[PDB]
This record gives structure tokens, sequence and C-alpha cells, in this order.
RNA sequence: UCUGGUUUCUCUUCAGAUCGCAUAAAUCUUUCGCCUUUUACUAAAGAUUUCCGUGGAGAGGAACAACUCU
RNA sequence: AAGGUAUGUAUCAAGCUUACAAG
């Protein structure tokens, strides 16, 4: 997707504060995925949380 | 500007926010500018400078001035506006005017000592005015 | 002059080219890969008729081919540099291995691509004003009493010891 | 495809009517925010009415933004004299590119100029902010007439009649 | 009334377990298969390693640790 | 991929190398 003799695009001045598009996200509706909702897209979902997961 | 937690942030972030983005605005400057005549290490002295005044600026704000909430505060850490580690060496006792996390690694250091940043200068010999080779003055 | 359409978008593709298409071949709906698609999937439908010789078309009286190119592939190209020459027959005009050399025989010193490219980027006798310019048999035009004085020196010119056989003309 | 257009997308138009047609130059505002700021604010101000381009390097590029014609009188609506915002992918490889002009350090003011060819001398030296909407290079490839007289400044330059700003981002009050 | 500790970071050996609810690459020894010779190879067996990971253990802190299991 | 367009000498810079011991 890019040209040869092109370096590659150097992230400082070129998407540091270009916003990201979209994810995929799937929309997920309250009263039947009521217990997910919260966490479901989350890059580890439970990490700070010693309900449901270990630890950090 | 990337602020990957979707939050629609806490208040009073607007206060704050013209501050924040002058410093990163001069955080873009230091980081950009070029590397000739500064002469090896020097020209990544600023870097920490501004870090240490930006983490220095929503610490004297949160636990000083005690304008901020907490929540405010801990969304500015979790964001990146600051550092975790640092404000956890700077409220220990003996060393709040620190410069950065680089002159308490004692393993940095080959001799497996902390720099000479960290000296009280008024116990050293009178003048020499040396400035830190990693982290850029005492 | 180019008078502009005067609207605020802006020139070219929104994704920047990063759908670029390769369209360098005959389109899908006319490939040949989809012209057997057709023709299977119309011998497909036609099974029960036996000969109601509607005709169809060409093939269809009863994915090879040229085959279709990935559309979303720009392939990577080099140059091949390297020229298959005998060394020998191109400068010699005799090759040791005769025609079981591997390679070319060819004989044209014709400069490869890579050398047109990197050079792709890269009076007299008194020294005085003319007084009466005048003439002898042989071109000779010196200054007139000077050359009178001359012919007292020598009776043969001056720039090559040419005869004047005392012939002095303007 | 095969042909990689190789540098960032834009933001923000103007279209600018010279007396040789109209150019309509279109901005890298992202990646270039302070000089693309002076050049919508000036435009914005009717300041480069009248302003003619009083020197051509024919093949090389075209200068403009002088209102005293001379090649010196720049006046940015900073006050003074503002930096250079140089960028990876905005390089002088081609004909349509807009660029501050600079004479040394970080001193650019209203005096910009179009290049004519490419002009790989004056990487990381000058600031590109704008490119040339195409089938309007051809009117500002007018500009570049044979008539220079001199070693710049032909006889009879083409002069900025109108300047309008078709899309504005970065909310901005003319003086 | 007294008893009184989960996280996170580094080391410390033991692993006998689907250490891993899946699964790489190498070396050697033989048989294959393509083969002209050699590395690139083939696809089966045997025995070895490397590598990406994990399990239980001693120690040092720091992280609310004083909430309180006990 | 090698197996083919040989290699072996004599003068002329960057590549790379320490930025040192020193009356
Ligand atoms: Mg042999
Ligand atoms: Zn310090
Ligand atoms: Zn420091
Ligand atoms: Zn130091
Ligand atoms: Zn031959």
């Amino acid at each position: 997707p890019f040209d040869d003799e092109e370096p590659p695009l150097d992230y400082a001045d070129n998407i540091l504060d270009v916003e990201p598009l979209e994810a995929i996200q799937l929309e997920l509706d309250p009263e039947e995925d009521a217990p997910v909702l919260d966490w479901f897209y989350d890059h580890q979902p439970l990490r700070d949380s010693r309900k449901y997961v270990n630890g950090s | 500007k990337v602020k990957r937690s979707r939050k629609a942030p806490p208040d009073g972030w607007e206060l704050i926010e013209p501050t924040l983005d002058e410093l990163d605005q001069k955080m873009r400057e230091a980081e950009t500018e070029p590397h000739e005549g500064k002469r090896k290490v020097e020209s990544l002295w600023p870097i920490f400078r501004i870090h240490h005044q930006k983490t220095r600026y929503i610490f004297d704000l949160f636990y000083k001035r005690k304008a901020i909430s907490r929540e405010l505060y801990e969304y500015c850490i979790k964001e990146g506006y600051a550092d975790k580690n640092l404000i956890a060496k700077w409220k220990k006792q003996g060393y709040e005017n620190l410069c950065c996390l680089r002159c308490i690694q004692t393993r940095d250091t080959n001799f497996g000592t902390n720099c000479i940043c960290r000296v009280p200068k008024s116990k050293l010999e009178v003048g020499r005015i040396i400035e830190c080779t990693h982290c850029g003055c005492r | 002059v180019y008078k502009s359409t005067r609207s605020a978008k802006p020139v070219g593709p929104e994704d920047m080219g990063a759908t670029a298409v390769y369209e360098l071949d005959t389109e899908k709906e006319r490939d040949a890969q989809a012209i057997f698609e057709r023709s299977q999937k119309i011998q497909e439908e036609l099974r029960g008729k036996e000969d109601d010789k509607i005709y169809r078309g060409i093939n269809n009286y009863q994915r090879k081919g040229p085959i279709r190119a990935p559309e979303h592939l720009r392939a990577t190209v080099r140059w091949d540099y390297q020229p298959d020459i005998c060394k020998d027959y191109k400068e010699t005009g005799f090759c040791g291995f005769g025609d079981s050399c591997k390679f070319l025989h060819d004989r044209s010193d014709y400069k490869h691509g890579w050398q047109i490219e990197r050079e792709l980027d890269e009076c007299f006798i008194c020294r005085q004003s003319f007084q009466n310019p005048v003439v002898t048999k042989c071109r000779h035009y010196f200054c007139e009493s000077c050359a009178l004085q001359h012919f007292r020196t020598t009776p043969r010119c001056y720039v090559c010891d040419q005869q004047t056989n005392g012939v002095f003309n303007p | 495809s095969n042909i990689y257009i190789q540098e960032p997308p834009t933001n923000g138009k103007v279209l600018l009517k010279t007396t040789a047609g109209d150019i309509d130059i279109e901005l890298w505002s992202k990646e270039a925010p302070k000089a693309c700021r002076n050049f919508i604010q000036l435009c914005l101000e009717a300041y480069y009415d009248n302003t003619i381009f009083h020197r051509v390097v024919p093949g090389f590029i075209v200068q403009g933004g002088d209102p005293t014609g001379t090649g010196s009188g720049g006046e940015s609506i900073y006050g003074a004299p503002f930096k250079d915002e140089f960028h990876s992918r905005l390089r002088f490889n081609r004909r349509g590119l807009v660029a501050m002009a600079n004479a040394g350090s970080h001193d650019n003011g209203s005096q910009f100029f179009f290049t004519l060819g490419r002009a790989d001398e004056l990487n990381n030296k000058h600031t590109i902010f704008g490119k040339v909407t195409g089938d309007t290079v051809y009117n500002m490839l007018r500009l570049s007439e044979v008539d220079i007289d001199d070693d710049e400044r032909p006889h009879n330059p083409h002069k900025i009649k109108s300047c309008e700003v078709l899309f504005n981002p970065f909310d901005d009050i003319i003086p």
C-alpha cells in the first residue's frame, strides 16, 4: 500500500494527532447483553476488577 | 488529539485543557527541532524537562492546590498527561524537586550509584557547574 | 484560461488511492472467466430441454482460458539490467562454445539503460594603422611607404618571402 | 494501479484569480498550520489584491506576495516572522507545489511562491503549505512567460485581482 | 478477650501433568519421492535438541494495607 | 542459488577505524 522510495511514514507528524476512524464494534443491546455490556470491547476486558479476574 | 478513553472527560477539564494544549505544542516543538549543534544528548534533555513540568503541573494542581478532584487527576494520569511513577517518587520524603526517573535507577549507572544530579549542592564541592548527562541539570 | 469548477471538495479520490484497482485487462463482466461462467450456468439451466434450437450463442450449443488478474495487487517490478551477451562474441567475433554457448551472440555495442541514465543527469610590419593597406601578388596587404622601404630592405615579401617581382598594387 | 499519490491529504481551498487565470490552491492545513493560517488570513483580509508576481525563474519557481514588488516586503499576521514547518511527506518533487519563501532562518512572511518543476535544492528550506488543483496548473504555467528582462521580473507581471476562500477551517477575523 | 493479607515487580531451584484442551523449526540415523551435483526439497519412522509459553517455590520490597479471612 | 562470460599485478579517493599515549 506504499510505493518504494517512500520512507515508512514517521509516526510523529503524520498520524499522531489523527483520530482513528471506527472499529468493527457489533452493537450490543441492554436487557439481553446486560452483564458483558460495559467491558466487552476493551483491550484486556476485566483487568482492574478483583471480583472477576486475577489482577494486572 | 488522541484521547483513547472515549470518556467525555469529567470537570473541570476545560480549565486545564488550554494549559495542557500549550505544553503539548511546546513538546512537539521540543520533539521536532533539529539536532545539529546540540551535541549528542543535550538534544534529548528538553523532552525530560517538559515531561517534568507537565507532570509537575498536574502534581501541584492536585496534591498541593486541591483544585482538581481525584477523578480528573486519575483521568489525566490514565490518559498520559502525567507519570504514575514519578509522582510516587515525588511523594516520598527526601526528594520532590526531582529531575526524572533516570537519576534514581542505580543500574543505569555503571558504578551502582545514583547520579550527581541527586547530590545536595551545599555539600558538594563549591564551584563545578555540572549538568547531569541523563536528565539535564541540577 | 481554464475556469475552475469552484467547489471546496479536493482534487482526487477520498481513499487517496488505497483501492487502486488495476484495470489494465478486460473488465469483470466481459472477462473470459465470466463468459465461461455464463456458459456453465446456461448449460445447467437447459437440461430437460432437448435441442429446442433457439441457439442462445456460440458456446452454448451443448475456469480455464485467459485467467483473471487480481485487481488488488500491484506487481513488484524490477529491472533485469544484466544482459545475456557473450562478452567474447560481442568483442571478438568468436565464441569457443560455438552455438552451444548459453548467451546471445550479439555484436551491437549500443548503450545500456543505466548508462543512458547516468549520461542523462549530466599594419603588422611596422605595427601601425593601415596607412594605405596595399597589396602584392599573393594577398600581402602592407602599408604603402613602409613596404616601399621594405623593398629598399629586401625585394621579396615579409610574410613568406615570395617574389614580389616588382609588382605592387592597392 | 501502481501510481501512488504519495503525499498527505489536503483540507481547505482558496481560489485565487490572477490575470493569468483562476488558480485554486488547496492547503495542507494540518501538516503546516501556522503558514496556512497566515495564508487564509491574508487572503481573507484581501491583502493580496493588486499584488504582482515579481520574480520568475522559469523552470524553477515563480514568487509573489510582495505588495511592494521588489522582493522583501512581507508582513505576516504574527507581527514577527514565524517558524518553518517541514514535513517528510511534503517535498519539492513536482510542479504545482506552493511554499513560503525564506531568507535563511525562521523568516516566513506573506511572500510565497509556486514551483514550476523539480526543486530538490529547496527541501527542508521552505514550508510547503498547498498544492494546486489540476486543470488550473496550466493557468499558473501561463505565469512562466519568457519575458524576464533580467534575471527576474518580466515586463508586465500578472497581478492578483481577487482571492476567494473556498473552504475555511480554523475560525478567524481579518485584521 | 487474643489470633491478623491479597496484588505487582525481580531471584530460587523442582518440573513429570493434555507442564501447552494448539503446536513451530533444527540436528543426527535409516527408508522413501523428485533428482545431475550441492544447498533450497519430499513424507514416514526412530532419538534428540533449540524456541514461543506455562506449573510449585524459597527471598526482597512496593502497591489502602489495616480492611479484617482467621 | 552456484555451475560462464576469467585473475593477477603497479598508481589514485570514500568506506570503515582510534579519536587515543605525549615537555
Ligand atoms: Mg563440481
Ligand atoms: Zn534531578
Ligand atoms: Zn531527570
Ligand atoms: Zn543527574
Ligand atoms: Zn558465444
